[PDB]
RNA sequence: UUGACAGACUGAGAGCUCUUUCUUGAUUCUAUGGGUGGUGGUGCAUGGCCGUUCUUAGUUGGUGGAGCGAUUUGUCUGGUUAAUUCCGUUAACGAACGAGACCUCAGCCUGCUAACUAGCUAUGCGGAGGUAUCCCUUCGCGGCCAGCUUCUUAGAGGGACUACGGCCUUUUAGGCCGCGGAAGUUUGAGGCAAUAACAGGUCUGUGAUGCCCUUAGAUGUUCUGGGCCGCACGCGCGCUACACUGAUGUAUUCAACGAGUUUAUAGCCUUGGCCGACAGGCCCGGGUAAUCUUUGAAAUUUCAUCGUGAUGGGGAUAGAUCAUUGCAAUUGUUGGUCUUCAACGAGGAAUUCCUAGUAAGCGCGAGUCAUCAGCUCGCGUUGACUACGUCCCUGCCCUUUGUACACACCG
């Protein structure tokens, strides 16, 4: 019974917290992301993860958990809110994905240029237009400095940033502090839209070929 | 079948509708006659179209002028403009395109704003400062 | 065993919002039914203003956030049940409908 | 008054009504100490003698006919009067 | 503490009976909209609540 | 001639006159210690500005049937100084204005309207349209 | 933590009747939303619970999550004397 | 200044060399034209490449524009 | 091992502690490790974010050319542009960022779609006035089968592209003027915004974070009270003024961006009625909102008083007293009534912002908010003078040139 801008800022500020807690929880299982799709008598929670088996668990346990307990906390109504698991369609285009991939490769002892070069690789093999990764903090010393990889195209002003950017930050916590990785993938023009925005560049002009 | 048009001046945000219909020839704004607009000072462009063109081409029409919006000064220009647009167009439509196009040369030759509305806004305001300009005062020490 | 039912909208995608009023509308006309609208309210725009900084250095630089609510109103006179036979139809995620007497 | 005095104002007053009452004759009672300095001074408590908090120390008054319905607080002063020193470094040349 | 002293001080308004949401910050909370975030935590989640910066 | 086609600072003289003339008005003992309201720094000048503040109220009734207290307040509210401070918009005395209200509704100027507020009368419309065109 | 037999027992039975539970990160609230027991008295056994493993704790936006684990169902088992059929609602 | 930027001189000389049989002097057919024959994606830069076919029309009535290569004038 | 009646103790109905002795039951206590918390140090260990260099137009590969090499050309003599924007010249050719494009708001549409949560027109009825029937003027109410979308709202589209004319310019890129046009400074204002950097700010936003300190007589947490506001003095951003282009008292009437409830007797915005001089109080109710507050400002306009007098300018300081918020108003929280009536008569050296609906004046909404706005973020109202030029000062970009500078002339 509240207007309708409250309902809309509360509608976000659940859509935010859903985000930041699948984050925290599924870390390490892979989260690409979530969406929420409200229905009557009945909302959907999708799960866009890289590995689902673990999100699922046996039997779907894990994921079972995970829909109790939010709908627990968020006082919604018994067997009106359920989760689904979805796997991430080119995973090497989801700067998320690849942002915790390299966070990964890091905590596990690689080195930074080589994983680094890796996953500009697998981006750019993954079909990415340009990609662009950023390693900051303290790096073979005490003194912090920033490493950064850059490969193909990239834009970084007007609005086309929006959609045809898909941006991600991460922190790993090494031994002597904290590793600040930036992940940014330039995405390619999709008629569908599947895979990259239905939009063209606006300095894009095709001119069709003459009979 | 009506023999009427309706037509709006515009001046910042004040909007003033005149409807204008076959009549005995009255001007009133809100049921309050022409001449009694206020602020005094201002009813020469209040009256402008009206000076310009003669009481007796607005002999046989009657028009109710209703204004919302703007300020005491933009309302009057407004008032002013619909004024002149609306007898404009019932000439256009009821009187012969000749005297139409004269009316509307005479206007035109006075002042071109008694049929094109003024495209000025007040511009929005910036951060760091009290105006859209004008910024705060800077001191170095 | 007929009624004024208002349909009410709320969105804030403009794109959906407009393509489920014309689908609305347009079920509604396949039935030989009287509708009215879409009337588009006032868009409210929620704004909120912040400092850019999270401390107080440097020039003062402030960021404008909107938040943009479009709203729809449609007016059916027919009956509840071919009323929600015609809101059944699939709704985008984002559209919110409600759905009253008056 | 009209809101109300809670607990603490009433066991104020108990409490200065006891030391009253056990004072002996011809000698002034005892010292009553309080933190309460929001507390407001009614006849009947003039003549005793109050400690009153001012956040490092319990100031010591008697209660006079002419301070009824004032505060504690502005018979205990909470900050010592500023007697000024010659100015430092950097009080000019701004 | 005692029950009747630790924590008994009355917090039905003020900053301190209000704190951010996210993280707990008593202070810069933003209370337009129901929001009850703090200035940087809402910066921060702006793009996910629905908040678009058009000027 | 109605009032609508006669200058309002013309109507709204000769209209306190024939309030004035008429006797019905009670005016209460306070009429002449008290300011129009809490902004104002001074009473009013003139004596009978109470016949004044009568005509141009049952005026702005005539004009409109749906205002209240508190809307005449805002009407004949304005800028408060003060002092070192910025000024800022102040209502008016509402007792002044209830009490007119009273008096012209006593007089059967106005009547209670029935969404709320004051509704001019009948008996108002004819004698405000007669002193309006007597004003010639 | 100093906690009355009644109130672990609702506690646990509630944890493993539920296979979750959720908690604001509020010491003075009076009563847990969903337990009768203070919510000082439930995070705190939670943290006991979470030292020894019995239980995955995560944190976020002021809020404990806590999801139960393989020990921690044995344990709540052998300690409500529940028969081995019966197991959180969960699975 | 008023100054034409690469892509709308590009777009204007491709245009030009790939529909010149249909180009005519009336901006507003010129407009047309590309509408039909192009992807533009903003209706500013189609009006703007439109501008300047047609003046790139106008010169070459009156002789060979360089950078241009048509078929019928070589 | 917990809790506690009474007395004492205590600022204190803190069993905090002591006396007196009851209750509870392995949940605790003691010691050793290990944790936890900390607006505790370190921003010269860090992440992220923001500010600045820097509002200017700048920046970098591949393959070629030159040099032993650091490097260099591309990235340029010239013209042009706000622009490394283009025209061209060319040992460079092709490219990638930045710029532009882009997106938001405003400006035009009597053309499209649709409006009982927006209006107009005419009609029917009724009130008032005028010759009082019929006629004219102005108001109030109904018509979901009166019509309509000019006015209001919001979606799709159209529209401007220097399009057209005259001159100058390399037959170029382009520039000035001009009719028309809503618009001819990139139509106006914004958002976004490259490479490389600062030991610039932030550990006091973060359950971000390494290391160091503390960790039970605590740098943890909570309660009481005080302080952060303390006043010989110096400085910065501001508010109010020095008055008649005015103050006061009447009358008069024109905005926009926005914000609003747990319904509990009732919580947020509050209409109407009554009480009161005001401040405020009481009672019916509307609004989870183009539905109600919202019928919604001041400067300004008009008529009088004042009459060059620190004066009816100015409102600092202070006394008395009355209300509201709050658990608590004293060191006045804020708001009313009367009374007191300070400097200030236009401001030295210096110094800030600004080119059109702009400066300036005027007020209004929101953030903070139980109660407080002289502040910040926006909004509209009235509305100018001057210039449309330059590198003289302060700086910025490119080229040439000198250097004993490279921590880079604060050398
Ligand atoms: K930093
Ligand atoms: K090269
Ligand atoms: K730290
Ligand atoms: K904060
Ligand atoms: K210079
Ligand atoms: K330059
Ligand atoms: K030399
Ligand atoms: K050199
Ligand atoms: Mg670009
Ligand atoms: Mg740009
Ligand atoms: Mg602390
Ligand atoms: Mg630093
Ligand atoms: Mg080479
Ligand atoms: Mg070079
Ligand atoms: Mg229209
Ligand atoms: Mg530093
Ligand atoms: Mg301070
Ligand atoms: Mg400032
Ligand atoms: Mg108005
Ligand atoms: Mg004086
Ligand atoms: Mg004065
Ligand atoms: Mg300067
Ligand atoms: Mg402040
Ligand atoms: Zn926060």
């Amino acid at each position: 019974q509240i207007s309708k801008k409250r309902k809309f800022v509360a509608d976000g500020v659940f859509f935010a917290e859903l985000n930041e807690v699948l984050t925290r929880e599924l870390a390490e299982d892979g989260y690409s992301g979530v969406e929420v799709r409200v229905t009557p008598v009945r909302t959907e929670i999708i799960i866009r993860a890289t590995r689902t088996q673990n999100v699922l668990g046996e039997k779907g346990r894990r994921i079972r958990e995970l829909t109790s307990v939010v709908q627990k906390r968020f006082k919604f109504k018994e067997n009106s809110v359920e989760l689904y698991a979805e796997k991430v369609n080119n995973r090497g285009l989801c700067a998320v994905a690849q942002a915790e991939s390299l966070r990964y490769k890091l905590l596990g002892g690689l080195a930074v240029r080589r994983a680094c070069y890796g996953v500009l690789r697998f981006i750019m093999e993954s079909g990415a237009k340009g990609c662009e990764v950023i390693v900051s903090g303290k790096l073979r010393a005490q003194r912090a400095k920033s490493m950064k990889f850059k490969d193909g195209y990239m834009i970084s002003s007007g609005q086309p940033v929006k959609e045809y950017i898909d941006s991600a930050v991460r922190h790993i916590l090494m031994r002597q502090g904290v590793l600040g990785i930036k992940v940014k993938i330039m995405l390619d023009w999709d008629p569908k839209g599947k895979q990259g925005p239905t939009t063209p560049l606006p300095d894009l002009v095709t001119i069709h070929s003459p009979k | 079948a009506v023999e009427s048009v309706q037509c709006f001046g515009r001046k910042k945000t004040a909007v003033a509708v005149t409807h204008c219909k076959r009549g005995r020839g009255l001007i009133k704004i809100n049921g309050v006659p022409i001449e009694l607009v206020q602020p005094e000072i201002l009813r020469y462009k209040a009256f402008e179209p009206i000076l310009l063109l003669g009481r007796h081409r607005f002999a046989g029409v009657d028009m109710r002028i209703r204004v919302k919006g703007g300020g005491h000064t933009s309302q009057i220009y407004a008032i002013r403009q619909s004024i002149a647009k609306a007898l404009v167009a019932f000439y256009q439509k009821y009187v012969d395109e000749q005297q139409k196009k004269e009316i509307k040369d005479i206007l035109v030759r006075y002042d071109r704003t008694l049929l094109v509305a003024d495209p000025r806004r007040c511009e929005p305001k910036k951060f760091g400062g009290r105006g859209a300009r004008a910024r705060f005062q800077k001191s170095y020490r | 065993q007929i009624h004024k039912i208002r349909i009410t909208l709320s969105s804030k995608n403009v794109k959906n919002l407009e393509k489920v009023c014309a689908d609305l509308v347009r079920g509604a006309k396949d039935k030989r039914l009287r509708v009215k609208g879409p009337v588009r309210m006032p868009t409210k725009v929620l704004n909120i203003t912040t400092r850019k900084s999270p401390c107080g250095e440097g020039t003062n630089t402030w960021d404008r956030f909107e938040l943009r609510v479009h709203k729809r109103v449609i007016d059916l006179f027919s009956s509840a049940d071919v009323v929600k036979q015609i809101t059944s139809i699939t709704i985008e995620p984002g559209v919110e409908v409600e759905v009253t007497i008056a | 008054f009209q809101r109300g005095l809670k607990r603490k104002p009433m066991a104020l007053i108990k409490k200065l009504r006891k030391a009253k009452r056990e004072a002996p004759p011809g000698e002034k009672p005892e010292v009553v100490r309080t933190h309460l300095r929001n507390m407001i001074i009614v006849p009947e408590m003039i003549g005793s003698v109050i400690g009153i908090y001012n956040g490092k120390t319990f100031n010591q008054i008697e209660v006079k006919p002419e301070m009824i319905s004032h505060y504690l607080a502005e018979f205990s002063i909470s900050y010592k009067p500023v007697k000024h020193g010659r100015p430092g470094i950097g009080a000019t040349h701004s | 503490g005692h029950s009747n002293i630790w924590n008994a001080h009355p917090k039905n308004y003020g900053p301190g009976s209000r704190t951010c949401r996210v993280c707990g910050n008593p202070h810069a909370i933003i209370r337009k909209y129901g929001l009850m975030c703090c200035r940087q935590c809402f910066r921060s989640n702006a793009k996910e609540i629905g908040f678009i910066k058009y000027r | 001639r109605t009032v609508k086609d006669v200058s309002p600072h013309e109507f709204v003289k000769a209209y306190a006159a024939h309030l004035k003339r008429s006797g019905k008005m009670e005016l209460p003992e306070w009429t002449d210690i008290v300011k129009t309201g809490k902004l104002k720094e001074l009473a009013p000048y003139d004596p009978d500005w109470y016949y004044i503040r009568a005509a141009s109220m049952a005026r702005k009734i005539y004009l409109r049937g749906g205002l209240g207290v508190g809307g005449f307040r805002r009407i004949y509210g304005g800028n408060q100084r003060n002092g070192s401070r910025p000024r800022h918009f102040c209502k008016s005395s509402g007792s002044v204005a209830r009490n007119i209200l009273q008096q012209l509704q006593n007089m059967n100027i106005v009547d209670f309207d029935p969404k709320g507020g004051r509704r001019i009368t009948s008996n108002g419309q004819r004698d405000l349209d007669q002193v309006a065109g007597r004003i010639a | 933590m100093i906690i009355s037999e009644k109130n672990r027992r609702e506690i646990s039975k509630y944890l493993f009747q539920e296979g979750v539970c959720y908690a604001k990160k509020d010491y003075n609230l009076a009563k847990h939303p969903l337990i009768d027991v203070p919510n000082l008295q439930v995070i705190k056994l939670m943290q006991s619970f979470k030292s020894k493993e019995y239980v995955r704790e995560t944190f976020a936006w002021m809020h404990y999550y806590w999801y139960l684990t393989n020990d921690g169902i044995e344990f709540l088992r052998t300690y409500l004397n529940l028969p081995s059929e019966i197991v959180p609602a969960t699975l | 200044g008023r100054v034409r930027t690469k892509t709308v001189k590009k777009s204007s000389r491709q245009v030009i060399e790939r529909y010149y049989s249909k180009m005519t002097l009336d901006f507003h057919t010129n407009k047309k034209i590309l509408e039909e024959v192009a992807i533009i994606p903003s209706k500013r830069l189609r009006n703007k490449i439109a501008g300047f076919s047609t003046h790139l029309m106008k010169r070459i009535q009156k002789g060979p524009v360089r950078g241009i290569s048509l078929k019928l004038q070589e």
